[PDB]
């Protein structure tokens, strides 16, 4: 974050165009729109009340049109900035205050917990994350039937290193022997595809 | 002897091609299912159109 | 094209990115013209010619078509006073090709010259021949005092 | 060029009216730019392109019908030809300025990501999103998802042939009602006929008046004189500026639902597909 | 043609014309086919090609040349020549690999620096994954990262009067 | 609920808004806006159509 710059891209959009917007409104001050000239106090200066009404007329009409336009889109951004903060909200509120397991909810992997930190217009979030690797394959088995009985593993998965057979978690491998406490018996193992004697 | 000329007198209104598109137009068209005077040498009115149809 | 995407940016650095600068088109030539085969000349020319003319009471109606109407040569002449040309331009009658034409002829007072003009009332003006609010051709009047005075 | 047809003087009398040319073309150009955004994060999710293998040992589920076929145009499956099927080089100009831009992203690569994204969930269960690709086999997979709403694993692996029948019905039984239900894709048809209406009523809108004598300039150049034209000039750019105002207006508010049409679609995604 | 004005590339015409109208249109009031007062025939008219200009820049501080596409025209009438599908861009070395590509241009197509090629994008780092139902893939290692996304709340309070 | 005021606070927001918007568009009525008069009814049988 220190050195990479140009990472804060939208508050920068943000700034630039409303800055962008103001400047272009008070750029408009500067037509004649169709009058004899852009400032009110030469024409007044210059005609009498009998006929300067006209380029009068034609100025507020401009101005107006201008300053309706500016109106609009101001409106339209305001909208725009407030989903962005519902969003923002309901994201601190859920994140930040507890633990979310919607996937790709915060972070990009197994969410942990978060930070929140302040910003010139905004906010930034601080995810941590949980991701795998050094991965190894093994070979598998739904179900083990003994003495006829088709045990199931409670929590967990059957895998193989090639001479035994082990139970372990999903997301980790911590190899645990076989016993009761860990398989629970259902039926017999004559309709399970893939039983394995043991 | 009162008739229905059913869908008859469409004409062209103007010298235009076209092709393919359905044109809303507003002339004095005949109105449809209307009833038409049959005649068999009188004098009749000319209101600002006649559509003489004859055999 | 560099120098135009400074322009329309406002700056003299850019940043990596695809920018619009402005559009073209292709620029026609050799015009062309047309114009019917009708070859000859107008009566329009016995009309002004000829002064045997009516009053408000009945005024003359002539139909003007199937000419080659000349308006330059009447728009130098010097013997017509008033042209005021409304909807087309006086000057540019020659480049324009009409439908069909109308011509009425009459003679008229002096103090009701002025109401012979669309869109506005007066004696013999709201009251015997009125001009629709729409342009009809224009007018052109001349003073006569020796024929009918 | 929308405004002032090839002409010279009318673009001498648009220069008094400000810069009213220039705030309609950024506001076009963030809503072009911003719908690549929008086709972007949806499909966009997946680091790499996994293929299916040439393995059909599935458990008995039969995924034919969905995944892609070589033997097509775009490698498009069934389910996505009748989609396309049922929803109505570089010419495109008028005398008005109408352009319409193609999409930065070709449909054979959005279909290229949905096989992916297919492949993916067949062959890696939702492994792949977290991290890299755990490949496992389809019925332990099923399982886990049946035990993730509290019924116990030993349901599926008995009543196999049957959840697989069922499936294989449930799938075969969408295509009739694809095909004949030509009233099924009553959300991707309103927006289509609204913008063609709303393109029709613009473009229809010029052949008008507007108090002037003529609603076309040439016609009215050629006539009046320009110390006299002046006036006639004008009453025509004055409705056209606040026709193509209300159109951009109009284009605005409709594209900011669009846009959140998409994020929603976009969190469905993420979170329907990559995981339960 | 008879006070008819206007500007377009005329061609023989196809269409068949009765022998009562003297010219046609289309949606809305668009003059295409005419026919013209001495010779008695049919022409069709067409626009002829326009279009916006688009530059594409690798940075002012990188380097100090750009491309220009033309959108709408091909290059047949623009007096390193490449046609895409949108418009054609000159300036640009047309190459035949794929990288995962820097600006966009259209349909697909997309130029980048390397001295601003252009290219077809690759959607990523093609693997296909050996699936077997007979084994399984378990981690061994876990790892701890950051991620951070920044998010806009609000932005300046702004008054603007009338008089 | 029954002893505390104003706690519906975003219905009748939302009901006051509608109408007041409504009102001042009804009231745009009367505005001359650089005529001889407001209402119309007298404007056309006093001026000519010019
Ligand atoms: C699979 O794992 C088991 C358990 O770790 C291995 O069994 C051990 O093998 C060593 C070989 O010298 C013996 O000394 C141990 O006594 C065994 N363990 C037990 C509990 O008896 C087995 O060798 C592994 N197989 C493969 C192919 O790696
Ligand atoms: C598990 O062991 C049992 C018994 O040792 C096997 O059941 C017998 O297998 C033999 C050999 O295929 C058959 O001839 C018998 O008919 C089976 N039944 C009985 C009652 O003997 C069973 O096949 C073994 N399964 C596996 C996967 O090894
Ligand atoms: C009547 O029409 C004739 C025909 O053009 C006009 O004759 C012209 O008269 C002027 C002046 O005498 C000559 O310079 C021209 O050469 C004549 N033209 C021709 C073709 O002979 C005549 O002027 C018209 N009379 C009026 C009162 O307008
Ligand atoms: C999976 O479904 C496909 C459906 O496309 C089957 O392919 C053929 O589909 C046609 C039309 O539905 C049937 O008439 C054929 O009988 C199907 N089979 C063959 C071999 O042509 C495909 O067979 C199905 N596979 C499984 C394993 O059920
Ligand atoms: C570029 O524009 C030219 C101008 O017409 C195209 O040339 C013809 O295009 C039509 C259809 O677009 C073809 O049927 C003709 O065979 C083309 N003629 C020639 C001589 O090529 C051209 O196709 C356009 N595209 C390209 C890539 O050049
Ligand atoms: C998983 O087991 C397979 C068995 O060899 C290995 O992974 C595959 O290896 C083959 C070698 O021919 C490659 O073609 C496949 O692409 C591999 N599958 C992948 C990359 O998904 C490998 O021994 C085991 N995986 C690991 C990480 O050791
Ligand atoms: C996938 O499962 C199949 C069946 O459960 C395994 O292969 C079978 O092996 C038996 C031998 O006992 C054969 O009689 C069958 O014909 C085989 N069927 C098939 C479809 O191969 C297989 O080992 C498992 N793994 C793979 C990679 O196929
Ligand atoms: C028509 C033609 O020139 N095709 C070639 C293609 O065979 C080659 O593989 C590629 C470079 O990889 O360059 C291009
Ligand atoms: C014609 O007029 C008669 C008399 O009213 C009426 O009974 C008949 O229906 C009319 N014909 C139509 C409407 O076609
Ligand atoms: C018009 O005149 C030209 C030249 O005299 C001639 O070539 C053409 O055929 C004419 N058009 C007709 C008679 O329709
Ligand atoms: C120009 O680009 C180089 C290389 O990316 C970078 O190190 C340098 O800071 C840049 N200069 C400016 C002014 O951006």
């Amino acid at each position: 974050l220190s050195s990479t710059a140009s990472a804060l891209g939208k508050l920068q959009d943000v700034v630039n165009q409303n800055a962008q917007a103001l400047n272009t409104l008070v750029k408009q001050l500067s037509s004649n729109f169709g009058a004899i000239s852009s400032v009110l106090n030469d024409i007044l200066a210059r005609l009498d009340p009998p006929e300067a009404e006209v380029q009068i007329d034609r100025l507020i009409t401009g101005r107006l049109q201008s300053l309706q336009t500016y109106v609009t889109q101001q409106l339209i951004r305001a909208a725009e900035i407030r989903a962005s903060a519902n969003l923002a909200a309901t994201k601190m509120s859920e994140c930040v205050l507890g633990q979310s397991k919607r996937v790709d909810f915060c972070g990009k992997g197994y969410h942990l917990m978060s930070f929140p930190q302040s910003a010139p217009h905004g906010v930034v979030f601080l995810h941590v994350t949980y991701v795998p690797a050094q991965e190894k394959n093994f070979t598998t088995a739904p179900a083990i039937c003994h003495d006829g009985k088709a045990h199931f593993p409670r929590e967990g998965v059957f895998v193989s290193n090639g001479t035994h057979w082990f139970v372990t978690q999903r997301n980790f491998y911590e190899p645990q022997i076989i016993t009761t406490h860990n398989t629970f018996v259902s039926g017999n193992c004559d309709v399970v595809i893939g039983i394995v004697n043991n | 002897a009162y008739t229905n000329s059913f869908t008859r007198g469409v004409y062209y209104p103007d010298k235009v091609f076209r092709s393919s598109v359905l044109h809303s137009t507003q002339d004095l068209f005949l109105p449809f299912f209307s009833n038409v005077t049959w005649f068999h040498n009188p004098v009749l009115p000319f209101n600002d159109g006649v559509y003489f149809a004859s055999t | 094209p560099l120098s135009e995407t400074k322009c329309t940016l406002k700056s003299f650095t850019v940043e990596k990115g695809i920018y619009q600068t402005s559009n073209f088109r292709v620029q026609p030539t050799e015009s062309i013209v047309r114009f019917p085969n009708i070859t000859n000349l107008c009566p329009f020319g016995e009309v002004f010619n000829a002064t045997r003319f009516a009053s408000v009471y009945a005024w003359n109606r002539k139909r003007i078509s199937n000419c080659v109407a000349d308006y330059s040569v009447l728009y130098n002449s010097a013997s017509f006073s008033t042209f005021k040309c409304y909807g087309v331009s006086p000057t540019k009658l020659n480049d324009l090709c009409f439908t069909n034409v109308y011509a009425d002829s009459f003679v008229i007072r002096g103090d009701e010259v002025r109401q012979i003009a669309p869109g506005q009332t007066g004696k013999i003006a709201d009251y015997n021949y009125k001009l629709p609010d729409d342009f009809t051709g224009c007018v052109i009047a001349w003073n006569s005092n020796n024929l009918d005075s | 060029m929308y405004i002032c047809g090839d002409s010279t003087e009318c673009s001498n009398l648009l220069l008094q009216y400000g810069s009213f040319c220039t705030q309609l073309n950024r506001a076009l150009t963030g809503i072009a730019v911003e719908q690549d955004k929008n086709t972007q994060e949806v499909f966009a999710q997946v680091k790499q392109i996994y293929k299916t293998p040439p393995i059909k040992d599935f458990g008995g589920f039969n995924f034919s019908q969905i995944l892609p076929d070589p033997s097509k145009p775009s490698k498009r499956s069934f389910i996505e030809d009748l989609l396309f099927n049922k929803v109505t080089l570089i010419c495109a100009q008028k005398f008005n300025g109408l352009t319409v831009l193609p999409p930065l992203l070709t449909d054979e690569m959005i279909a290229q990501y949905t096989s992916a994204l297919l492949a993916g969930t067949i062959t890696s269960g939702w492994t792949f999103g977290a991290g890299a690709a755990l490949q496992i086999p389809f019925a332990m997979q099923m399982a886990y998802r049946f035990n993730g709403i509290g019924v116990t694993q030993n349901v599926l692996y008995e009543n196999q042939k049957l959840i697989a029948n069922q499936f294989n019905s449930a799938i075969g039984k969408i295509q009739d009602s694809l095909s004949s239900t030509a009233s099924a894709l009553g959300k991707l048809q309103d927006v289509v006929n609204q913008n063609a209406q709303a393109l029709n009523t613009l473009v229809k809108q010029l052949s008008s008046n507007f108090g002037a004598i003529s609603s076309v300039l040439n016609d009215i150049l050629a006539r009046l004189d320009p110390p006299e034209a002046e006036v006639q000039i004008d009453r025509l750019i004055t409705g056209r500026l606040q026709s193509l105002q209300t159109y951009v207006t109009q284009q605005l508010i409709r594209a900011a639902e669009i846009r959140a049409s998409a994020n929603l679609a976009a969190t469905k995604m993420s979170e329907c597909v990559l995981g339960q | 043609f008879n006070g008819l004005t206007g500007t377009g590339v005329l061609t023989e015409s196809n269409k068949k014309f009765l022998p009562f109208q003297q010219f046609g249109r289309d949606i809305d009031d668009t003059t295409d086919a005419v026919r013209d007062p001495q010779t008695l025939e049919i022409l069709d008219i067409t626009p002829c090609s326009f279009g916006g200009v688009s530059v594409i820049t690798p940075g002012t501080n990188t380097s100090n040349q750009v491309a220009v596409l033309y959108q709408g025209v091909n290059c047949t009438e623009v007096p390193n020549v490449f046609q895409t599908r949108a418009g054609c861009l000159i300036g640009a070395e047309h190459v035949n690999n794929s990288y995962e590509c820097d600006i966009p241009i259209g349909a697909g197509i997309c130029a980048s620096y390397q001295s601003i090629i252009a290219y077809t994008m690759s959607l990523g780092a093609e693997n296909s994954v050996a699936y077997s139902n007979n084994s399984i893939a378990i981690p061994i290692n876990f790892t701890i990262s950051v991620t951070t996304e920044i998010l806009p709340v609000s932005m300046t309070k702004t008054s603007v009067d009338c008089t």
